[PDB]
C-alpha cells in the first residue's frame, strides 16, 4: 500500500531532478558567459512548491 | 605554421604599390627589403618565383622581373 | 537570511570590473592586423570568426571589412558556412 | 621586441655604447648588439621585478602630462621623493610608465 | 647597495646572453670584451574661421626635447585623478635623480594640475 | 526673488571641419591623452579657462567645464588653435552651446515630500536612488534638483536665459513648500 | 673553415637525434610555433620605441 | 516521508559538476524545514493556523531549506569552498 509518504517521496524526487536540471541550466549559462552565478538565483523555488 | 602569410603579405605590397601608382615593375629582393623578408629562407622565395608568382593572375612577368599587369585592371 | 538585500550581486560586481579593467578591444591598424590575420591562417588553414577575433583581438566589424576585403566565406560541410582566409 | 623601458637610461645608455664600440671594431655584427639589448631587457626586467623590496614616496605638482598606447609621460614639477630612510628634493621630473 | 644590484644584473645579463651567444655561432671572447667596456664606460569676430586672433596661448615645447633633467621610468598600475590632482600607484622602476640612480618596489605619488 | 543661478559648467561642441589623427595627436599635445581601448576620443585639458575637450578623429570637438559662454568659446578656440600648431587644418565651425549647468541657494529648507504631492506631474523624488527631487520643467526644457538643503541644481539649459527663467519658474513653487 | 665545417656537421649530428625526438614523441616545429607568437609581441613592443624617441 | 525520504532524495542527489576553466561543485547536505507560516501582502511572516488556512483558502505547506555548499575549482590550485545554510 503506497500511503502518503511513498507517494510524496516519489513526486519529491521527480520535483528534486527537476529543480537541479534548472539549477544546471542557469548556472551552465553564467558560466559559459564566464561570470560566476548566484545560488539563489539559479534555484526555482515554484518547481516544488 | 611557415612560408604562406609571407607570401600574402607580398601579393598585398602588390597593392599597396598599385595604390602609390608606380607601373614600373619592382625586383623581389627589392619587394623582400622594403617587406622585412630576409630573414625568410631563399628556397621558399625560390619556390614562390617559380610556381606562386605565375599562378597568381594579378602578377605578370616582364623581362625577368615581377610586377602586376597592368592591363588586367580596367583603366 | 535568504535574499538579503543588495545593491548589486557579487558575481556581477566581479564581472563588471573585469570588463572594465580589460576594456573595449581597439581598432588596430589594417597592416597590423592584416599581419596578425595572415600568421593565423599559417597555423591553421581554416578559422571560424568567433575564434578568429580573438586571436586578433579587434572589433567585429572592423575585422569583418579587412576579411571581406580579402578572405571568402565558403560553405561547407564541416558544420557551416566559414570565413576562407586564403585569399583566392 | 620587448617592453624596452631601461634603454634610455645610464644602465642603457653605457651598454649601446659599448656595442657602438665593438660594432665599430667588427668584432659583433649589429643583430648580435640587438639581441645582446633584448636580453638585457627581458634580464633587467626580471632583476627589478624580483630583488627590489623597498617601498618609496613622492609629492609634488604637475605641470604637464600626456598618454598613449598604454604610456605615461608625466612632466612634474618641485617634486619631493621622501622615504624612511631618506629625503631627496628636485626641481624638476618626468615619469615615464608603462604596462 | 646599488652598485651590488648592479653587479648582480651583469651576472644574469651575461648569463641571459650565453644562449644567445651559441646560436649566433659567434665566439665567448665577444662577452668577456662587452663587459670590460661597460663596467669602463660607466665607472565682435563674426568671421570666426582664422585662429591667429590670440597668441602666445602655449608654453615652451623644450623640456621634451631636452630630457636633461632627472628622469624615472617604471611601471604604473593605478593612476587616478580626482578633477585637481593626479594620484600615482607606480610600481617597480628606476629613477635617475642628479645622476645617482635609485630602485624602489612601490611608488606612491599625489600631484596637483 | 533676488537670486540668480550661476553657471557651474558649459558643454559646447564645435566642428574643425577636418579629419585627424587621434595617435598623432596624443604623442605631440601638451596635455592630451588617448586610450582607445577605454574611449574613442583624446582627452585635453587647459588650466587657464579650466576646462576640459574630447576631440574626436571625425573632427568634432567636444568642450567641457567653463564657467561662462565665452570661456567656453576661448576655450573651445584654444583647442582648435592646439590642433592646428600641431598642423592639422583645424578650423571653428558651428560652435554651439549644446547644454549648461547652473547652481543656487533657496536660503531655507524645503519639504520635497509636498513639493512632489503637489506636482507628481513633473517631480520624481526617489530617496532610494537619489536624495535629490528631480523636477522636469515644461515651459524651459530645464531638469532641477531640488535638495532638501535648498540647494538647486538646473541642467539642459541652451541658454543663460533658459536657466535663470527656470529659477524665475521654480522659486515662486519653493516658496510655498519652505520648510 | 673546415674546421667550421666540421663544428657545423655535429648540428646535422643532433639535428638526427632531434628527428629520433619527434619519433619518441616535433621540437622543430614546436620551436617554430614558439618564434610566430613573438612576431605580435615585437610588433607591440616595438611600436613603443618609435613614439618613444619622437618623445624625448 | 518528511524525517527520511526528503533528506534521502536530497542526499542521494548526484551533486552538481559544472565546467565552461573553472568548475563548480553543488552539494546538498542537510534538510530544514519550519513550522507552516504564511506571508501578508507586507511580506512579514506569520505562523498559519489549519483553521486560518481553511477560511483563507490558503495551502497547510511549511518552507523548506537545504544547506548547499558550492566549491569552485579555478585551477589555480586553490578551491574555494562556501556554504548557504538554509537556502
Amino acid at each position: 500500500l503506497d500511503l502518503a509518504g511513498p507517494l510524496l517521496a516519489f513526486l519529491f524526487r521527480g520535483m528534486f531532478k527537476n529543480l537541479l536540471k534548472e539549477v544546471r541550466i542557469y548556472a551552465q549559462k553564467f558560466i559559459d558567459r564566464g561570470k560566476d552565478f548566484n545560488l539563489e538565483l539559479a534555484i526555482k523555488t515554484r518547481i516544488i512548491s | 605554421g611557415y612560408k604562406f602569410g609571407v607570401l600574402a603579405k607580398i601579393v598585398n605590397y602588390m597593392k599597396t604599390r598599385h595604390q602609390r601608382g608606380d607601373t614600373h615593375p619592382l625586383t623581389l629582393d627589392e619587394i623582400l627589403d622594403e617587406t622585412q623578408h630576409l630573414d625568410i629562407g631563399l628556397k621558399q622565395k625560390q619556390w614562390l618565383m617559380t610556381e606562386a608568382l605565375v599562378n597568381n593572375p594579378k602578377i605578370e612577368v616582364i623581362d625577368g622581373k615581377y610586377a602586376f599587369k597592368p592591363k588586367y585592371n580596367v583603366r | 537570511t535568504n535574499y538579503k538585500p543588495v545593491a548589486n550581486h557579487q558575481y556581477n560586481i566581479e564581472y563588471e570590473r573585469k570588463k572594465k579593467e580589460d576594456g573595449k578591444r581597439a581598432r588596430a591598424d589594417k597592416q597590423h592586423v592584416l599581419d596578425m590575420l595572415f600568421s593565423a591562417f599559417e597555423k591553421h588553414q581554416y578559422y571560424n570568426l568567433k575564434d578568429l577575433v580573438d586571436i586578433t583581438k579587434q572589433p567585429v566589424v572592423y575585422l569583418k571589412e579587412i576579411l571581406k576585403e580579402i578572405g571568402v566565406q565558403n560553405v561547407k560541410g564541416i558544420h557551416k558556412n566559414t570565413w576562407e582566409l586564403k585569399p583566392e | 621586441m620587448a617592453y624596452q623601458l631601461y634603454r634610455n637610461t645610464t644602465l642603457g645608455n653605457s651598454l649601446q655604447e659599448s656595442l657602438d664600440e665593438l660594432i665599430q671594431s667588427q668584432q659583433i655584427t649589429p643583430q648580435l648588439a640587438l639581441q645582446v639589448l633584448l636580453q638585457f631587457d627581458k634580464a633587467i626586467n626580471a632583476a627589478l621585478a624580483q630583488r627590489v623590496r623597498n617601498r618609496v614616496n613622492f609629492r609634488g605638482s604637475l605641470n604637464t602630462y600626456r598618454f598613449c598606447d598604454n604610456v605615461w609621460t608625466f612632466v612634474l614639477n618641485d617634486v619631493e621623493f621622501r622615504e624612511v630612510t631618506e629625503l631627496i628634493k628636485v626641481d624638476k621630473v618626468k615619469i615615464v610608465a608603462c604596462d | 647597495t646599488v652598485p651590488k644590484l648592479y653587479r648582480s644584473v651583469i651576472e644574469d645579463v651575461i648569463n641571459d646572453v650565453r644562449d644567445i651567444f651559441l646560436d649566433d655561432g659567434v665566439d665567448e671572447q665577444v662577452l668577456m670584451e662587452l663587459k670590460t667596456l661597460w663596467e669602463n664606460k660607466l665607472m565682435g569676430q563674426v568671421e570666426e574661421e582664422p585662429l591667429n586672433s590670440e597668441d602666445d596661448v602655449s608654453d615652451e615645447e623644450g623640456q621634451e626635447l631636452f630630457d636633461t633633467e632627472n628622469v624615472v621610468v617604471c611601471q604604473y598600475d593605478k593612476i587616478h585623478r580626482s578633477k585637481n590632482k593626479w594620484k600615482f600607484h607606480l610600481k617597480d622602476g628606476i629613477m635617475n635623480l642628479n645622476g645617482r640612480d635609485y630602485i624602489f618596489s612601490k611608488a606612491i605619488g599625489d600631484a596637483e594640475w | 526673488s533676488g537670486i540668480v543661478p550661476q553657471l557651474q559648467n558649459i558643454v559646447s561642441t564645435v566642428n574643425l571641419g577636418c579629419k585627424l589623427d587621434l595617435k598623432t595627436i596624443a604623442l605631440r599635445a601638451r596635455n592630451a591623452e588617448y586610450n582607445p581601448k577605454r574611449f574613442a576620443a583624446v582627452i585635453m585639458r587647459i588650466r587657464e579657462p579650466r576646462t576640459t575637450a574630447l576631440i574626436f578623429s571625425s573632427g568634432k570637438m567636444v568642450c567641457t567645464g567653463a564657467k561662462s559662454e565665452e570661456q567656453s568659446r576661448l576655450a573651445a578656440r584654444k583647442y582648435a588653435r592646439v590642433v592646428q600648431k600641431l598642423g592639422f587644418p583645424a578650423k571653428f565651425l558651428d560652435f554651439k552651446i549644446q547644454n549648461m549647468v547652473g547652481s543656487c541657494d533657496v536660503k531655507f529648507p524645503i519639504r520635497l515630500e509636498g513639493l512632489v504631492l503637489t506636482h507628481q506631474q513633473f517631480s520624481s523624488y526617489e530617496p532610494e536612488l537619489f536624495p535629490g527631487l528631480i523636477y522636469r520643467m515644461i515651459k524651459p526644457r530645464i531638469v532641477l534638483l531640488i535638495f532638501v538643503s535648498g540647494k538647486v541644481v538646473l541642467t539642459g539649459a541652451k541658454v543663460r536665459a533658459e536657466i535663470y527663467e527656470a529659477f524665475e519658474n521654480i522659486y515662486p513653487i519653493l516658496k510655498g513648500f519652505r520648510k | 673553415a673546415q674546421l667550421k665545417f666540421f663544428e657545423q656537421l655535429d648540428q646535422i649530428e643532433k639535428q638526427r637525434k632531434d628527428e629520433q625526438e619527434r619519433e619518441i614523441l616535433q621540437l622543430r616545429l614546436k620551436q617554430k610555433a614558439k618564434e610566430m607568437q613573438q612576431q605580435e609581441l615585437a610588433q607591440m613592443r616595438q611600436r613603443d620605441a618609435n613614439l618613444t624617441a619622437l618623445a624625448a | 516521508f518528511i524525517q527520511m525520504s526528503v533528506q534521502r532524495i536530497v542526499e542521494d542527489a548526484p551533486p552538481i559538476d559544472l565546467q565552461a576553466p573553472p568548475r563548480y561543485l553543488l552539494k546538498f547536505e542537510q534538510i530544514y524545514l519550519s513550522k507552516p507560516t504564511h506571508w501578508e501582502r507586507d511580506g512579514a511572516p506569520s505562523p498559519m493556523m489549519p483553521n486560518e488556512a481553511r477560511l483563507r483558502n490558503l495551502t497547510y505547506s511549511a518552507p523548506l531549506y537545504v544547506d548547499i555548499t558550492k566549491t569552485v575549482i579555478k585551477e589555480g590550485e586553490e578551491q574555494l569552498q562556501t556554504q548557504h545554510q538554509k537556502t
